[PDB]
């Protein structure tokens, strides 16, 4: 085993906005060649690619690897594809880490994309990545799962009367982080009042959904100095999988992870807890050590992940947010780029969206910098936490 | 041991449309005629997730819930608004009921008398010894297959009724039956057409040559076979496309109002086709007493009529002890407006190929 | 209609898909392990608790309570075949045997009875039509009171 | 006195279309596959003035011509290609036959097993004592309801068969029956659709889960009830959508070719749906001997199967004395080309509203 | 038709897909590198030879020869929208600029002229209709003699 | 870097036949638990899975990883998906090799499946994994590409008058190998004459296409003795990617591999040549060293791959076959299970179909055994060799 360094990371700016004038190939090339330039690297130095997307149903292009190797101009270098909901990039990052760590490839480009506008109405396609015969084909969506998860969280942890306050405070902090982040969709927008947000859609906690491609370039430690002065190291990763079926969140004997909480469900994501514990053990850290983090934000999902990840205790994430805990001067700064609400969301790119901001934080280059950041963590999920990824990065 | 009805069940849509909502739009018939003479003030609206199969399996499952662990030996589905024109919807209902695959099975069609025809088939299968029991269903979505602006629109409804025939714990013994038929195209639905069509203008002229002729012929036929007359029956049950129809036929055949009244249910439902005579029978059996005599005479346009005579048994008292009557079931309702009813029943002329839900 | 030129379509379902799931979708059949008696929905081949292949069909309880509920009213997220009924009341239903089912509540006659903990029962309803033209039937829930 | 078949009749269109005429146009299947493996060289073409009713009344009238002055007590029409979707075509046939109006009457639908299902209903009506006799008809216009360019087009046909059930001068005693069904959507026809559709690609995979499963289940069910095996039967009759189908099912259930051959008729006809098992039976009875044992097992897509066991009687010899066999009837034919077949069967996409015959 | 209930369909194409490819499909436009002048079909963003992003549209030669040819007659492999014409003559066409195009030969008036090395020219034809109902148009080839 | 051993390999028998009574989950479980039993291993010892399929368009199930981890009963252990035409299993094998070799996982299950019958007509769906806007949407199939490739091969290497003889001899040898192989679809079928084959469909060289799942279990060298006496080692692998567009076979400046032949096309697969050269360099072998091989057979594709792989010279594979070179007593025994023609083909499973027969050969357990086999090679392709995989296995 040998260490793997991130030497550059980049994505097509404003990922909560669409790029209807580009093809998916053009969009992939943009971020890839931007990252190559940032790293002072030639495309033909890339020995392999790991790339993610939702699936072939959007653009009707399957078996996409060779198509990407040709688009980037790296043939015969292979592209290994990943098809894993909003965790596609997170998974492809882990695949690239394995490719370099194995010794089989020294320089690997990891990434992902999503071109939702190629489909007439992407919103109704997404359900195809679930337990389809018992949810998709009955008209049950991922968004239904998040609405229900949020309702369970608030009803069972005693937040009645403050639901709007919690969601609006969260969405407002995301907007505050996005305002001064040039790659964010809400860059430069004025900050609405807490009251305006409470009276708006989803009390201000609805994400901004668009199109983006992104990538990070991974290199074996001994080569990293050729491409950067300030390498960011991969400490440890975990990827975990449970049934897509939402009912199983409440009763899943198939999930073998000892010492889980007694009572699990949608508000308490067992798969996410297991994922975080595995990841931290591999990385040689605990939650105490985390200086800055990224989570998949949407409604109350940020709260559920804050708890699963170990940042605060069961039912306490709402109060943590209300007390200013995720602000830049707070106990744990979170989604410092604006997250899915402020920066934006493009399914297959989201993993890299997280990793890029953590990469920047760990080199002192973030627009909302956490002074003296040593450890950064990406918590990402796919489906209703059917996929879960936890990635731990450090700077020494 | 005599053979007959053991248990029953019903399935009715909960959505309702007041007659005035239809008349306000089309202004094609009198509100007073439909409410007061015909006796219908509101009608059942089919929801987008409801049809003959959904209603049928509801009724059937309610009948089989009365006989725990019953293994199905035969299942016949009487309907003129079948979801399939080839393949038997009965086999779909059988699959859903999950109580055996080794059953005599088919769909049966003769308009409003489909349900009574299925019932006769089931009786014949048990009485012949070919089975020990048999499940008959009568169900129609008349609303779904009645056109916007049709003179009958304001009182087209939907419903399902299921009757289990056997020889153990019989609550109504099947005494005898008489059937008749002929070519009388008073209503039709050609292969392909969604909507059921009239063969002439509505009124007593049309009624005299179909409804009344065939109903009279079957009733008189059966009574002649049994050496009975109207005075010998505690209850009479007719086709109930309209509340007015049983009273009218009763006046025509020498029955009196108090013999008809206990079968009346359709004032808030409208025409449920194949289900209507069976629902009338259910409404009687919900309150009948041991020893009582029932005459049931259905009517299918096309045309023909099935007459059946029954005797209520001692077992009716136990059956009635913990039973939800039809009268109570029909209290469950959700009102909708005309526009919503048309949406729910798929009667807007939308695009042939849909891009999204709304484009 | 008037011009019968075949239109492009990547995916068309075989009847085989639904044929094999009639137990799950018409009859609410999951699975039970013969060795340890654990229950699961939906149906499966390997027991998750003990990894035995001795697994049999199991009729789930058809009565339950609403565990959690959420209206779906956003036109942007209306799926084809489900656009006509608005709102839809999505719910996680806790069955009397302990399992949880993702479904919706329909036929709400008294809105004041629609609440968390309310008793419900399974009903068979028509769902979005199949890409091979067959009607799709499956479960939904109603308030049981 | 045992109950069973007294007389029968058949109705087949005279127009014929050679398989190569269809294959030359569509080039969508192998000529050798259809002619040699499937065993069909030409198929029946429906004329513009022919349909299920025309064929049905021809067959029925030919059965009743064997029993002068017969008064009809019941008439059931088994078909999946019904001219009406509401109202019973059976009542039209009854009217045409002109032999009584006081009859149990309905249309019966379960795809290719509609005719055998009607037959079981008639048997039950006689065996129960509800009637002294009953007329069952099985008829389909599969050609009319098969689309141009469909893989099955070249062997879609049409036909009708009628069987009179009674207890006087019985030529084949009805010994026992067994039926099964399930939800198996191997073929469908949704309400409205003219054309019958497949649920998957054709071949042995589709055959294994519908045709073979249900046929086997019913055959084994009946044989288990009677304590018999294939060796106990002189003849076996299956669904005959194709000449290959009975031979294939026979090989699958342990019958041998000599037991099947006498039921084979469809090489010049194609698929006659509901009529096909009944036509196979007719083809057997035309040449059978007193004492012989017949097993009949039909198949309706959807799906299900009716199995019936029969014993031929002494009366068969008198019935056969002055009888026109089906083999002879099928010699009457008029060849037409593809274009003419499409005209005759109304399969050109012409204007919805016609101004004259040709404008 | 008579029952307007929406049927399930995983995938529906946006107009954007074909909109961006009108150059490629109506006009046989690939790409040429501004730095090294190499040519490619179909169109692309990065030159494969030298990895420059300075790439421009290039009108491919619309005349060529049949390099290799193969009949498609198997009913099993008939795609929707292409079932009516049998056989179809599939070909790799070598254009006069050296590029090779995968296409088919149509309107063969003299069968004895259909052979390897035969000269061909591009024509615009109707292809399988789009899942958004728009007619699809694109290239095919004919013998040029 | 540490060595990786195959401890068991298995697939659902008769892969040229369909399993319409099973679901894809049931089918996956069958082969997985068979392989687990062969290895004397418990499912819960599996630390990760790498699994392949064609894509979400067949069964309308996307984001399949978690669904598989739940079906196998291994949650939270992750399943990394692969979507790469007929190379999906070959690619997933390479992913598992990286997972073990990295040190991140010690025991990994690699595999793939295909359930074609879930789609009404799979044959017209497959084209979705190509350069779709310029082939699929114009009604151009992969089968067209293979027909054309075969025609180019025969017309340009002087085989006029012997095309039927070459294809029939090939298909006959496949049938001979399949006859005595119990897991083959043509197990026990009588061998038709060469003349009968010439007058049949594709002169006897059409494949048998059905349904199957399969897998191999990979373990770190130091653990392999716990599960088997006779481990099969992975010497080296290569996976390469070029454009799916068939035209690019004739002119592909994007493909940077030095020392390719001057004249490339469909009959001379440049991507496949490059792949083989890379793989052999990694494995420390040359073509001389290969004792037994597997190729994707269909029409003349076996010939083109025999040449790309380095077994015989350009244009000589037809004559090599005619002279008996791929028979069991020949210079290079090939597709000893029957291949796609005799054993059968199920797209996503094909990689494991190859690997299982090579695994057996290298342990002396094959039904058509190559005496003293030390080196075995899988040459597999996806699309018209847009994907290409070469996997080299040894027994010491
Ligand atoms: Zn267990
Ligand atoms: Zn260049």
């Amino acid at each position: 085993a040998r260490r793997v360094a991130i030497v550059s990371a980049a994505y097509t700016p404003k990922p909560g906005s669409s790029r209807v004038r580009q093809t998916f190939k053009e969009m992939i090339v943009e971020s890839a060649y931007k990252a190559l330039k940032d790293a002072k690297m030639h495309p033909r130095e890339i020995q392999a690619v790991a790339y993610g997307y939702h699936g072939e149903g959007i653009s009707e292009y399957g078996g996409l690897g060779p198509t990407i190797s040709d688009a980037l101009g790296i043939s015969p270098a292979p592209t290994f594809m990943s098809t894993a909901n909003c965790t596609s990039s997170s998974v492809s990052f882990q695949m690239g880490h394995q490719m370099v760590a194995s010794g089989e490839y020294d320089i690997v480009l990891c990434g992902g994309f999503e071109k939702m506008t190629d489909h007439f109405n992407y919103a109704e396609y997404i359900g195809s990545s679930t337990e389809c015969e018992y949810d998709y084909f009955l008209g049950i969506s991922h968004t239904d799962a998040f609405a229900l998860a949020t309702a369970e969280y608030f009803q069972k942890f005693g937040y009645a009367g403050r639901e709007a306050d919690v969601l609006a405070t969260f969405g407002r902090q995301m907007r505050i982080y996005a305002q001064n982040t040039p790659t964010a969709t809400r860059y430069g927008q004025p900050i609405p009042s807490l009251e305006v947000l409470k009276n708006s859609e989803a009390c201000g906690s609805m994400l901004a959904w668009g199109e983006a491609s992104g990538c990070a370039i991974l290199v074996a430690e001994h080569l990293a100095h050729k491409y950067t002065d300030k390498p960011v190291f991969v400490r440890g990763c975990a990827y975990t999988g449970v049934s897509h079926y939402f009912g199983t969140r409440f009763h899943n004997p198939t999930l073998h992870h000892p010492g889980l909480p007694k009572d699990v469900g949608m508000a308490v994501s067992a798969n996410s807890i297991a994922c975080a514990e595995i990841a931290y053990k591999k990385a040689g850290i605990t939650a105490k050590d985390i200086d800055v983090a990224q989570v998949y934000d949407l409604l109350g999902a940020g709260l559920i992940q804050m708890e699963s990840m170990g940042i605060c205790g069961k039912g306490q994430a709402g109060d943590f947010v209300l007390e200013g805990g995720i602000a830049l001067d707070g106990q744990l700064p979170l989604n410092t780029d604006g997250g899915n609400i402020g920066r934006g969301h493009a399914s297959g790119c989201d993993g890299i969206l997280h990793i890029t901001e953590l990469f920047r934080q760990l080199r002192g280059e973030s627009d909302n910098q956490v002074k003296g950041a040593r450890i950064g963590v990406s918590q990402n999920l796919g489906g209703y936490a059917a996929h879960n990824s936890v990635i731990v990065l450090s700077n020494d | 041991k005599k053979i007959g009805i053991v248990s029953y069940g019903a399935g009715i849509p909960v959505c309702r449309l007041k007659v005035q909502e239809v008349i306000n739009v089309w202004k094609n018939t009198d509100l007073k005629l439909v409410e007061e003479n015909l006796g219908v003030t509101e009608r059942a609206v089919l929801q987008p997730d409801e049809d003959v199969i959904t209603l049928g399996v509801l009724a059937a499952q309610r009948a089989l819930d009365k006989v725990p662990g019953h293994q199905i030996e035969a299942l016949y589905l009487g309907t003129c608004t079948n979801p399939y024109d080839s393949r038997a919807s009965a086999s779909i209902i059988l699959e859903m009921l999950g109580s055996g695959y080794d059953a005599y099975c088919a769909d049966v069609q003769f308009a409003g008398k489909s349900g009574t025809s299925a019932l006769q088939i089931c009786q014949a299968l048990v009485a012949s010894g070919m089975t020990g029991s048999a499940l008959a269903i009568g169900a129609d979505t008349i609303n779904r297959n009645t056109a916007p602006g049709d003179l009958t629109e304001s009182y087209a409804g939907a419903g399902a009724a299921a009757l289990l025939i056997g020889s153990q714990d019989v609550i109504a013994e099947f005494d005898a039956s008489f059937s008749c038929a002929a070519d009388v195209a008073d209503n039709i639905r050609p292969q392909g057409d969604r909507y059921i069509r009239s063969g002439m203008g509505l009124g007593s002229d049309k009624n005299s040559i179909g409804l009344e002729d065939q109903t009279r012929r079957a009733a008189e036929g059966l009574m002649a076979k049994l050496h009975t007359s109207p005075a010998d029956y505690d209850y009479v049950v007719f086709q109930q496309n309209l509340v007015s129809t049983p009273y009218s036929l009763a006046k025509h055949l020498g029955f009196n109002p108090k013999q008809v009244e206990p079968g009346i249910y359709a004032g808030n439902v409208g025409d449920a086709g194949s289900a209507s005579p069976l629902l009338g029978l259910i409404n009687v059996l919900d309150q009948a007493r041991p020893g009582q005599k029932i005459l049931l005479v259905s009517y299918g346009f096309g045309a023909g009529s099935d007459a059946i005579a029954l005797t209520v048994t001692d077992a009716i008292e136990q059956y009635q002890k913990h039973n939800k009557p039809l009268r109570e079931l029909l209290e469950s309702k959700i009102y909708v407006d005309y526009g919503t009813s048309i949406k729910y029943e798929f009667k807007y002329l939308r695009a042939d190929y849909a891009l999204t839900a709304y484009l | 209609s008037m011009y019968p030129e075949q239109i492009h379509r990547m995916t068309t379902a075989s009847m085989l898909r639904e044929w094999r799931e009639h137990g799950g979708k018409y009859r609410l059949e999951g699975s039970q392990c013969e060795e340890c008696n654990e229950i699961f929905f939906p149906r499966r081949t390997v027991c998750g608790a003990c990894n035995s292949l001795s697994v049999k069909p199991y009729r789930c309880a058809r009565s339950g309570k609403i565990e959690v509920m959420a209206p779906a009213e956003n036109p942007i997220l209306a799926a084809m075949g489900y656009g006509e009924t608005v709102p839809r009341i999505m719910a996680m239903v806790r069955l009397d045997d302990g399992l949880v089912i993702a479904s919706e509540i329909v036929d709400v006659c008294d809105q004041q009875q629609l609440k968390v903990g309310a008793p419900v029962r399974m009903v068979i309803r028509k769902h979005v039509r199949e890409s091979n033209l067959a009607w799709q039937y499956a479960y939904k829930f109603v308030l049981d009171i």
